[PDB]
């Protein structure tokens, strides 16, 4: 059941998980909480706030982290402007896998929704979309998934030598045939019959590179409509990565 | 006479669908609310297709509704009238296809901003010819105002019935929409 | 009179500076030692966008408490701005071409600002074109007031409007606490 010395650090790269849900929570409460006698955000605009957070705390768990630390900003930040949306998913994902279960959504502030009573309460493009994602948290939970290949894959796509300008490609290079065959072995290692489930894991990444290419329009569609909050983050991502 | 028009009224629908599918600030939209649109704006956009095409064309001893049918011939007639010219016609079009009020839209804001920068940039091509803005301007809108008396319903029996016989222009849209995708 | 007034009044103008550039996305997005950079070059041409919009009517008579033609720079200036009615999305872009300038000597993220300052310009050029007409004319007249900002000098600052009040503090150390502060 032993991990190779890779896996072994990344692990210790992770964020918590008690430690944000209290910062963030708090921090929303806060927002709302908040003197404005207009802005109402409301259900919508305070998630936008929530999945901004989230994705702070993806840059946080980037930076500090151990092959991401050597590699200086400019090509850091490319990095980060290209899977901003599919590490932003995924994370949401696994806490499916982990707190997930049955017509029940858990959000990373750690509250929990009906699935159904979300469905309902929201507009058909979104549906299109929240599906499209469970579709792939379920079939994966049936993949006998945990923290340990999670941790593997959020460094895959973080580290996508799919790029394209930047010095330093011979790192990712490296971490990308690292972690590849880093994964490789744990596949069979601590699992009993599985025999072709890294080309499974390795084969729902682009199944997820497409839920985020259309989570992206859905973003720049309900920004167009002036629904996304004022200096929102997920808007500015997509602005610097879209043109 | 039949099977002369509305063997052309489809090469409008077509054309008409066409000109709105092939649209950038339209292919941003979830198709639930981008169908919500031509679900209403198509009979319209229709006539201002045919209109813009000088579609000349008669009746006979073909149906009953009078009213259905006077309002029609009413609105080429005023069209044709208004010596509309291709870019007027175009941004005429667009301030149909664009209205917030539509029930079931969830984009107000959006399609608003749409409805403005039509009104906007059609404005300019007055600006820059036929002077005399409030006259060119509440002309054009009477255009308009005529299409509010016109159902929809009468137009799919009168250029499609003869050619459709009972599957709905519904059913047709919802084609349409996705087959040029 | 001037000297506890307007300090009082500029020293809130370094606040709203800096709440308004914490929050940019673009910007709380970046790394402390890079945030830190940009501000502590960039607050001084920054507090004089702010202080411009806000019409700071100041005059500071004279009756190491002077310099002569550096108090002039600002008075210049600040007029150059208000004769030009700049509306508070072009100052807000202004700000903008200012703050993310990849010249800037202490920047590793040079190439993440280079982009930046082209969506600044992006989105100004937009915006002329949007509200009157022209963008050859209005953009040599805000290119302008920023030409005419060069010329301040951030020991002038510091020292006319400041010192009373921070007295023998280090405007740079200054930054760091207002990057951590309040929020």
């Amino acid at each position: 059941a032993s991990i190779p010395h890779l896996i072994l650090e990344l692990l210790k790269c992770e964020p918590d998980e008690p430690q944000v849900q209290a910062k963030i929570m708090a921090y929303l409460q806060q927002e709302q909480s908040n003197r404005n006698r207009q802005e109402k955000l409301s259900a919508f605009g305070l998630l936008c706030k929530m999945a901004d957070q989230t994705l702070f705390s993806i840059v946080e768990w980037a930076r500090s982290s151990i092959f991401f630390r050597e590699l200086k900003v400019d090509d850091q930040m490319k990095l980060l402007q290209n899977c901003w949306s599919e590490l932003l998913i995924l994370d949401h994902i696994y806490r499916q896998v982990a707190h997930g279960k049955e017509g029940t959504i858990f959000l990373v502030t750690g509250e929990h929704v009906d699935y159904s009573t979300i469905i309902s309460h929201t507009e058909v493009a979104f549906n299109n979309l929240l599906s499209l994602a469970q579709e792939l948290v379920v079939r994966l939970r049936s993949l006998q998934f945990d923290q340990r290949e999670f941790v593997c894959l959020k460094f895959l796509v973080l580290f996508s030598s799919d790029v394209k300008n930047l010095e330093n490609l011979q790192l990712v290079e490296g971490v990308q045939e690292q972690v590849n065959a880093a994964l490789l072995d744990y596949t069979v290692c601590n699992y009993p019959q599985q025999t072709e489930k890294f080309g499974q894991l390795l084969l729902r990444l682009p199944e997820l590179r497409a839920i985020s290419k259309q989570a992206e329009d859905y973003l720049y569609y309900k920004h167009v409509n002036g629904d996304v909050p004022y200096n929102n983050l997920l808007i500015e991502m997509l602005h610097a990565k879209r043109a | 006479d039949p099977q002369v028009v509305c063997e052309a009224a489809s090469a409008g629908l077509l054309k008409t669908l066409r000109f709105v599918k092939y649209l950038p600030c339209f292919q941003i939209l979830p198709l639930d609310q981008q169908l919500v649109l031509v679900r209403s704006c198509w009979a319209p956009l229709l006539m201002l297709e045919l209109a813009q095409d000088h579609l000349h064309f008669e009746m006979m001893e073909h149906l009953l509704p009078a009213a259905a049918v006077q309002a029609i011939k009413s609105f080429f007639f005023k069209c044709w009238s208004l010596n509309i010219d291709t870019k007027e016609y175009a941004y005429l079009k667009g301030t149909v296809l664009f209205n917030p009020d539509l029930p079931g839209l969830q984009c107000v804001k959006y399609i608003e901003g749409l409805q403005w920068r039509t009104q906007q940039i059609l404005t300019e091509h007055i600006r820059m010819m036929q002077r005399e803005y409030q006259i060119r301007s509440a002309e054009l809108n009477s255009a308009l105002f005529l299409l509010r008396f016109i159902n929809s319903d009468v137009v799919t029996e009168l250029f499609f019935r003869p050619i459709i016989g009972a599957v709905s222009m519904d059913d047709m849209m919802l084609e349409m929409l996705c087959a040029k995708l």
